[PDB]
């Protein structure tokens, strides 16, 4: 219960069925954590909405990390990759800045 | 014995139902509730044998039992 | 119930940094005897790639002394005959018994090893 | 020293492995 | 713990060097439902049926002399980079005793 | 103060005298040296593999020594806790002998098929409160199909420390002790199974004493 979950991304994917169509579907992502240096995505999608939920807090609670962070501010160094096509450009600052970046990103 | 029952299912339970299952067939059910496995663990786990994991422990141990007959009898010599 | 993903390599700092957290309360039991006895290769999480191009795999062929010794033997006289057991450790027979003698006669020849070679072969046949 | 696998001459080559025309033109 | 080197060196496997045309004797080392996979120690075991000239002998702790022939059986076959194994050698029985 | 079994038997190395339960000369003797065909090698099992004899390759048996020890005392310092110990052998070339020092022993086996997830979804197929194993020894993790066993995936899924008699045709990614050495000979798989039964013997033989002797306290 200590976990803090909050939602991310909901699109409307249209996924087919048989006798109706293409109904609206969603695909939940679920950021579990509690400040500290923990963190954990999720994985799964449905068409309901509290099904769905839980069942990205399940997998994710399950399949779970805690980031060796450093202090509450900040975490050791810059890191710089490349996932596939995405590009990491994060910059170590000290306090008096404040967190400049996605939403998403400021949420997690 | 089921002779009060039948007596009963005559007199005081005519249901008529065309069907065979929904008509009145009162019985104790300490033999018609199926049963199924009881506890599967005991003092810090522990299963019953060593073929817990596998699923249907009981067939397989009953498998192994009948392949080390197998292998005594080879020993040895509807 | 812990962090399980594949993605670091061993289980052992995962817990170490969970229970660090505040996540698993109490500690299960296997962490003192991992701490106690650690592994030679740990088992770090690294891409498995595949042997593509010039990355070779310097494996040396094994190759004893006795290569020559059999070779001979099984080229000038008939190929092995002699029942050999191979159960028991250092199982000893007559083409066995051949190939030690040779051994302890090799080297210290520095001359001829095929006189000696068919010394023994002519008082193994006659 | 020696009881050590060390990679000798390579023992046990068959000689030039010829079809048929080893020497008869 | 003795020497590493002897030991390394001195052993059945590394004695009887490439197996080719060596008449090995062993036993059997699991009685099989119709055949006769008699093993001697090397690699692998060879694989065939109970011969019809004596075949009762064969028990589970005889000695019956076999040929040992190819104890790796192997071919890379069409697009397979990697090789096909079998674990079996396959060999020309002689007899027993 | 009875918490002492989790220090006094953990601070010395070998305390059942694993190292005298095998050595050198005993796995020289039962052929645990060797490795299958060079052809499909593993990338990881190079180090290990020392060298070959003609498509034969034959790994270090000093490595392989010091591997077993490690993992013999691990085993057995988790079974001083009730850990447990599971076997797995789908090759069934001594499926019976596994299941029958199993039987002897403490540990359980699962040298049959892997159904709708053993130990990430046990809790259905299960009871709901179910102590999962703690270590689980691959006898013979490479079954009839050209693939390692899948229950290494599963072990890694659930944090759990798994010990492997690894091989050549095998792929030491995720083991925690991988073994190298031999699994076609018989008499190495025999002397094997016969360490494993001695060890966990002796292990709960000791926990039971020790751990009297402290409660007693
Ligand atoms: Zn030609
Ligand atoms: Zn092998």
């Amino acid at each position: 219960e200590d976990f803090d979950t909050r939602i991310l991304e909901v699109r409307n994917v249209f996924t087919m069925t048989a006798k109706e169509g293409r109904k609206k579907s969603i695909r939940v992502l679920v950021a579990v954590g509690n400040g500290k240096g923990a963190a954990g995505f999720s994985i799964g999608k449905a068409t309901d909405r509290m099904d769905a939920f839980r069942k990205a807090k399940n997998r994710a609670v399950h399949h779970l990390h805690y980031i060796e962070r450093y202090e509450d501010h900040t975490i050791f160094h810059d890191i710089s990759l490349r996932f596939k096509r995405t590009h990491i450009k994060m910059k170590k600052q000290p306090k008096g800045y404040g967190l400049r970046c996605h939403r998403a990103i400021i949420t997690i | 014995t089921q002779e009060d029952i039948d007596r009963a299912i005559a007199y005081l339970f005519p249901s008529g139902l065309f069907e065979k299952r929904a008509r009145p067939v009162m019985k104790h059910p300490e033999q018609i509730f199926p049963r199924q496995r009881a506890i599967q663990w005991g003092e810090d786990g522990r299963p019953f044998h060593y073929l817990f994991y596998t699923g249907k422990q009981s067939y397989y141990s009953l498998m192994h039992d009948v392949y080390g007959m197998l292998l005594n009898l080879e020993k040895h010599q509807r | 119930a812990g962090s399980r993903l594949e993605t670091v390599g061993s289980i052992f700092s995962r817990t170490r940094d969970l229970v660090r957290a505040g996540v698993l309360k109490e500690k299960p039991l296997w962490f003192d005897v991992y701490d106690a006895f650690p592994p030679l290769r740990e088992p770090v999480f690294q891409r498995p790639r595949v042997r593509y191009g010039k990355a070779k795999a310097p494996i040396q062929d094994i190759w004893y002394h006795e290569d020559r010794i059999r070779a001979k033997f099984y080229s000038v006289y008939g190929s092995g005959q002699r029942a050999f057991d191979l159960f028991n450790p250092n199982f000893k027979s007559t083409c066995q018994r051949f190939v030690e003698k040779y051994t302890e006669l090799q080297k210290l020849g520095e001359t001829d090893e095929e006189k000696l070679f068919v010394e023994t072969g002519k008082a193994l046949l006659a | 020293n020696e009881d050590l696998p060390i990679s000798m001459e390579n023992p046990y080559k068959e000689p030039l492995k010829k079809c048929i025309l080893c020497g008869k033109h | 713990v003795e020497s590493f080197a002897s030991m390394l060196r001195h052993s059945p496997l590394t004695q009887m060097g490439p197996a080719k045309d060596k008449l090995v004797i062993g036993r059997i080392f699991h009685i099989v439902e119709n055949d006769l996979y008699i093993d001697f120690g090397g690699k692998f075991h060879c694989v065939c049926r109970r011969p019809e000239v004596d075949g009762e002998k064969y028990q589970k702790g005889t000695r019956v002399r076999l040929r040992l022939l190819d104890l790796e059986l192997t071919s890379r076959f069409l697009g397979a980079t990697t090789d096909t194994t079998v674990l079996e050698a396959n060999a020309v029985l002689l007899g027993i005793q | 103060f009875n918490d002492k079994i989790l220090n006094e038997p953990l601070k010395h190395s070998d305390f059942f005298n694993v190292k005298e339960l095998f050595s050198v000369r005993s796995l020289f003797d039962a052929r645990v040296h060797l490795g299958h065909k060079a052809g499909c090698r593993h990338r990881f099992m190079e180090p290990y593999i020392f060298g070959s004899r003609l498509d034969h390759d034959i790994i270090d048996l000093e490595q392989t020594a010091t591997h077993l020890q490690l993992a013999l005392n691990f085993t057995a310092h988790m079974a001083y806790r009730k850990g447990i110990i599971l076997f797995i052998s789908r090759n069934r070339q001594f499926s019976y002998l596994i299941e029958n020092m199993a039987r002897d022993c403490g540990e359980y086996a699962h040298t049959r098929y892997f159904r709708g997830g053993m130990l990430t979804n046990a809790r259905l197929l299960f009871g709901p409160t179910v102590r999962l194993p703690d270590l689980i020894i691959f006898l013979h993790t490479l079954n009839n199909i050209f693939e390692p066993h899948v229950a290494v995936r599963d072990a890694a899924k659930m944090n759990i420390p798994t010990v492997g008699i690894v091989d050549t045709n095998c792929n030491p990614c995720l083991i925690t002790y991988p073994v190298p050495g031999n699994d076609d000979s018989p008499l190495a798989v025999h002397l094997y199974c016969r360490l494993f039964q001695t060890a966990i013997t002796r292990a709960k033989e000791k926990r039971q004493q020790v751990e009297a002797l402290y409660r007693l306290q």
